[PDB]
RNA sequence: GGAGCGUCGGGCCCAUACCCGGCCGUCGCCGGCAGUCGAGAGUGGACGGGAGCGGCGGGGGCGGCGCGCGCGCGCGCCCGCCCCCGGAGCCCCGCGGACGCUACGCCGCGACGAGUAGGAGGGCCGCUGCGGUGAGCCUUGAAGCCUAGGGCGCGGGCCCGGG
RNA sequence: ACCCACCCGACCCGUCUUGAAACACGGACCAAGGAGUCUAACACGUGCGCGAGUCGGGGGCUCGCACGAAAGCCGCCGUGG
RNA sequence: AGAGGGCGUGAAACCGUUAAGAGGUAAACGGGUGGGGUCCGCGCAGUCCGCCCGGAGGAUUCAACCCGGCGGCGGGUCCGGCCGUGUCGGCGGCCCGGCGGAUCUUUCCCGCGCGGGGGACCGUCCCCCGACCGGCGACCGGCCGCCGCCGGGCGCAUUUCCA
């Protein structure tokens, strides 16, 4: 129930949402990740601008 | 922090602050916005005047950079450029009046709110304003459409 | 200054120990314990300190310098009084009062180093006090 | 001839008994630690007569004797030696307590220096 | 510098003693005179009388002007009429007592909390033993006893009151400066009354204690006060 | 027993800012002693603002301290803010000024002094004017902040103009049952 | 011949009410104190000429704004001084300032104090873990446990002794 | 503070209730466990930083992370909000 | 083994016993005293200490003073020099001072009207000396005054210690 003012506000919680919660903790391990795998395709393309075309 | 919200406090006294008459009982207005019409009409109708009811045009396929148009006020029009522009001016003999193209600072529309210094300018813009128009003439300058 | 860093320290200090209601301070040179602006070693641009010689005999008082601090090494400047009791007050007293030194402190400098001159009392001749042992 | 406090004035107590909790007395389960009651009904609660009382700051102790000790001091819970070297200048209105976990060889060196200095101990004759 | 300052300061100082004698003698010499005008004021009534009994007459006296109101009863169950216009007497706990002068509109308002107050013309003496005994301003809103009157002069000097004797004569006579001298007062906590009352709840007419007792509030205030 | 409300009897205005910071408390320090030892009521209406809240000290514009010192005859004079200066780009020419301020804006800062303008803090300006002589004491708009718009009779009570809290405006949020005459009623 | 009923006296009895006093807390005081004169405060101080027992010859006012501890004065000798607290000796000291001043401290005056539901503040109340910090404590005995032992705190609780 | 005595006082708590010592319910006793949480969104208050701006994400550059899945920096500093 | 194979610590309920005390209004409780116990602190006078003083005994070197040395403080002449704030002079760093700029110039250079770099210009940051002023806890050097320590002097109506 509604109680003196404020916004007539509407959340979309009414799925199942905690069952589909995405999590970050990954990101850090995962901008590492990338990072090697990007300083690994330099030395692969070895004169060859890191870049791409 | 825990340590300082209420519930803390509230130990040991039965109720936790929601009394003892009435309880704290699951959802006795019903859930959320429930009863906007019936019986949480008044709290609608006396902070949301005019939730209920349609009303305009709808608009299918609405893209809003079509109508992207950011405007800008004579207010601080000289803003958009450095002082050394605005100095070297009032100054030169010339009477040149230093260029403004105001679609490089990413507005679109020049309206027309405030005094604009008694310094020519050449103001380059997508659309003005009527009174932003004048302004600019009444200062001695010349406003100049741009596609 | 020395009030900006004493609201910095007035509560945090490492020196500092309430505890039983009472509160106190173990910072050098601050004679009467107190964690007072006042009497306070470490925050004021002068400073004054009695303390015992390591000798067992006699007190040292420690003053601080002016001249640079910044330079801890430097700062602070020691001096045993080793005298006649008496006597030791009054270098004390004239080191602060006729420096005009601290002068807030003094009488405090002199309480303690008679404090620590009563310290260096008889051990042997209090044991002999508390205890009569006459007839077993 | 133990260490005189330097003002030894009547201490004066508005209440010497415990505050005992409601239904202590009753049952094992309920401690005598004190609790407010907050029962709708409570005799003890809404300060019927015949009943068990209830701590006010009405019972306050007076400021200049608050925290002393009948022999006319303050406690204060010494540590090590180093900790009592603080009361030094205080001695004639603080005492020193030494702590239960200090150890039997050590709370001797802490006695006879507080017999130096001549703070008073509270609890000195005793480990041994 | 030293010494010509030296005997400014004790200049200064002589400067503050003779003015000290001398409003000293002011006080003295007001007292005298108000010994002097409770006694004409007094005689100067009998006086009257007689001479109205002299010839086959009557002398009526003035109805009086000023009033003591002591509240009788507790401070429970009190209708809101009442309750305000004892509020508007600073009568606030029981056995609190003010002076009121007396008027069609202060006389009504009594009249209003009658069976809350017992009240009447209080005696010279009445006025004397309630100021001295239990005589407390009101300085800077802190109840504070007249223990001097350098605190009544401090206060109600700008009327020309400069010590109890003069604020006995204020209170007592109804004055110009009667509303700011009686404010002034602190309402009078006064004991319960000793030997006790005759009945709290009925008026003094009708054998209890409530109401106009005129002349007779005078005893209650001696068994108060 | 005796009649008085106790319902009012506590008086709820602040006594120290409810800041820790070290700085603003040393400037309640120094003023406190002036506010007592003074006769200048500059030094309790200043003591008073440093142990007010954010909101409760509004910035105060260059343009608003330039029009305000503008006003004929306070020529020569310092401008006193307990809040902070803000830069005006909607004004241009700033005249040399005197102030005071717990802050200014690193532009607003340039401009000052760029015109010839002294910049004091609290500190300096108690040893140069103790008694506040000499001083214009000057507030931002306390009524500035958005919040207001949503204070007041409430939206939907004939004769209010009052923000309703809306999720984001556009034709259909809210605009229909009791604005429009079309669609029911309107107040 | 009331210990009954109606009318009335004195006298005495006691509530957490009233009065005085103590002590605790809260509220209030534009409260006080970062180091100064001052108690209805109603000035202080240069400095220049002219002078001196002169003064400011104003109300039965009973009086506050002016008077009798000195203004000039004792000493050096009509003229000079009327001097400096590193020393007037102090009830006021403007030359420097607590035993006191954790200024979130310390101190002073008044007033007041029922409380469910409910609200807020403070807890050097209490539990467990983390960053700091105690040149902390601990096999010369930690935690826990038990205790007709000693105490502190209004209280949450706490500290010591012995086992 | 252990026990005993005596005078006065004194019904059993919790709870719903206008009203509970109730012939109203729950409760033989003790131990341990045991109930206003977290996320999101809003609003107001307060604290801090910057201020006609502000912002940090997301991404990127700096390390094998011991402490680091931190810390720092970015014409990305502003696409954008 | 007061760790004995379901055995670390070993709480409470509950039970056994041992000791003490009580006992016809179920017990238990609050307030107030009393009696008894348990321990705890004593005292085999607790007359408790500390200043200063007077007297009476006994014992070491001084203090006061100079002299020599060291260290510290404070000061002004800012005296001499380092130090830094505001201002003015050098247009002097300006190219031997860099960044920033929608200020300018493509008279320039290089790379392809644009990019990069010069070159003007403005804003900002640094050298040279003189002058005025805040002479600022930002330091040195001499001189002064004062303090303290060590050692020299001083032998005893002194200055200590002790009873
Ligand atoms: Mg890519
Ligand atoms: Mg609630
Ligand atoms: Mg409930
Ligand atoms: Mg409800
Ligand atoms: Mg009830
Ligand atoms: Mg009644
Ligand atoms: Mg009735
Ligand atoms: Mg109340
Ligand atoms: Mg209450
Ligand atoms: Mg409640
Ligand atoms: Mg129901
Ligand atoms: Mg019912
Ligand atoms: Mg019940
Ligand atoms: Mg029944
Ligand atoms: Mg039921
Ligand atoms: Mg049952
Ligand atoms: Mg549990
Ligand atoms: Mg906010
Ligand atoms: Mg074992
Ligand atoms: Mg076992
Ligand atoms: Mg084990
Ligand atoms: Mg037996």
């Amino acid at each position: 129930a509604p109680s003196r003012n404020g916004m007539i506000l509407k959340p979309h919680f009414h799925k199942d949402w905690q069952r589909r919660v995405a999590t970050w903790f990954n990101q850090p391990a995962r901008k590492i990740r990338r990072r090697k795998a990007r300083q690994a395709r330099a030395r692969r393309i070895a004169p060859r601008p890191a870049s791409g075309p | 922090p825990s340590r300082l919200r209420k519930t803390r406090k509230l130990r040991g006294h039965v109720s936790h602050g929601h009394g003892r008459i009435g309880k704290h009982r699951k959802h006795p207005g019903g859930r959320g916005n429930a009863g906007g019409m019936h019986h949480h009409r008044i709290n609608f109708d006396k902070y949301h005047p005019g939730y209920f009811g349609k009303v305009g045009m709808r608009h299918y396929h609405l893209k809003r950079n079509q109508s992207f148009c950011p405007t800008v006020n004579l207010d601080k029009l000289w803003t958009l450029v450095s002082e050394q522009t605005r100095v070297n001016a009032a100054k030169n003999k010339t009477g040149a009046a230093p260029i403004i193209d105001v679609v490089r600072s990413g507005y679109y529309k020049v309206l027309g709110k405030g005094k604009l210094p008694k310094q020519p300018v050449i103001v380059k813009a997508k659309f003005f304003s009527r009174r932003a128009e004048e302004k600019i003439k009444g200062v001695g300058g010349a406003c100049v459409l741009v596609a | 200054s020395a009030h900006l860093q004493w609201m910095v320290v007035r509560n945090c200090s490492s020196f500092l120990i309430k505890r039983n209601k009472q509160t106190y301070s173990t910072e050098p040179n601050n004679l009467k314990a107190r964690n007072s602006f006042r009497y306070n070693g470490l925050i004021h641009r002068k400073t004054v300190g009695v303390e015992p010689a390591a000798d067992g005999k006699g007190v040292v008082v420690v003053m601080k310098r002016r001249s640079g601090q910044r330079k801890p090494a430097t700062s602070y400047v020691r001096t045993t009084i080793n005298k006649n009791a008496r006597a030791t007050l009054s270098s004390i007293r004239h080191m602060i009062r006729k420096n005009k030194y601290h002068p807030d402190l003094r009488m405090a400098a002199i309480r303690r180093a008679s404090a620590i001159l009563r310290s260096q009392k008889p051990v042997m001749v209090k044991r002999k006090r508390t205890r009569p042992t006459k007839s077993s | 001839a133990a260490l005189r406090p330097l003002v030894k004035p009547k201490i004066v107590k508005k209440r010497t008994k415990k505050f005992i909790r409601h239904q202590s007395d009753r049952y094992v389960k309920i401690k005598r630690n004190w609790r407010k009651p907050r029962g709708i009904d409570n005799r003890v609660r809404r300060r019927f007569k015949g009943q068990i009382l209830m701590p006010n700051i009405g019972y306050g102790s007076n400021k200049k004797t608050k925290h002393m000790l009948p022999s006319g001091f303050r406690k204060f819970l010494v540590h090590n030696v180093k900790e009592l070297e603080v009361l030094l200048m205080c001695n004639k209105s603080y005492c020193a307590e030494i702590a239960h976990n200090v150890s039997s060889k050590n709370r001797k060196a802490i006695v006879e220096r507080a017999a130096q200095l001549a703070i008073r101990v509270t609890n000195p004759n005793a480990r041994l | 510098n030293f010494a010509e300052l030296k005997i400014k300061r004790l200049r200064k100082k002589f400067a503050q003693k003779m003015l000290r004698k001398a409003r000293r003698k002011l006080i003295y010499e007001k007292a005298k005179h108000y010994h002097k005008e409770y006694r004409q004021m007094y005689r100067t009534e009998i006086r009257m009388a007689r001479m109205a009994r002299k010839a086959g007459n009557f002398y009526v006296p003035a109805e009086p002007k000023l009033a003591f109101v002591i509240r009788i009863r507790g401070i429970n169950g009190v209708s809101p009429k009442v309750r305000k216009v004892l509020q508007l007497l600073r009568l606030r706990q029981i056995f609190n007592g003010t002076f009121v002068k007396l008027n069609k509109a202060s006389i009504n308002m009594l009249r209003i909390v009658e069976p809350y107050i017992a009240w009447g013309y209080p005696n010279l003496k009445s006025v004397n033993e309630l100021i001295y005994k239990r005589g407390y301003g009101k300085i800077n809103k802190k109840r504070i006893a007249l223990t001097d009157n350098a605190l009544i002069a401090r206060s109600l000097g700008k009327y020309g009151i400069i010590c109890m004797e003069d604020l006995i004569h204020e209170i007592y006579t109804v004055g110009k400066r009667f509303k700011e001298a009686n404010n002034f007062l602190w309402p009078f906590k006064l004991s319960s009354p000793r030997g006790g009352m005759k009945k709290k709840t009925t008026h003094f007419v009708e054998g209890e204690d409530a109401g106009n007792r005129e002349d007779q509030i005078n005893r209650l205030i001696r068994r108060m006060n | 027993g005796v009649d008085i409300r106790h319902n009012k009897d506590r008086k709820v205005r602040r006594k120290e800012p409810k800041s820790q910071d070290i700085y603003l408390r040393l400037l309640v320090k120094l003023y406190r002693f002036l506010a007592r030892r003074t006769n200048s009521t500059f030094n309790q209406v200043v003591l008073k603002r440093l142990f007010m809240s954010r909101t409760n000290r509004p910035p105060l514009s260059l343009s608003r301290m330039i029009r305000k010192m503008k006003l004929p005859g306070r020529e020569g004079k310092t401008a006193v803010v307990v809040g902070t200066i803000t830069d005006d780009v909607r004004v241009q020419e700033v005249p040399k000024l005197k102030v005071c301020a717990l802050r200014v804006s690193s532009r607003a800062r340039s401009r000052i002094l760029k015109a010839g303008g002294k910049i004091l803090t609290f500190d300096q300006l108690a040893l140069d004017s103790p008694k506040g002589c000499g001083t214009v004491l000057l507030s931002g708009p306390r009524k500035g902040r958005e919040v207001y718009r949503h204070f007041g009779k409430a939206p939907g009570t004939p004769h209010s103009h009052t923000k309703p809290y809306v999720r984001s405006k556009g034709r259909k949020f809210e605009r229909a049952r009791g604005r429009r005459a079309s669609r029911g009623y309107k107040n």
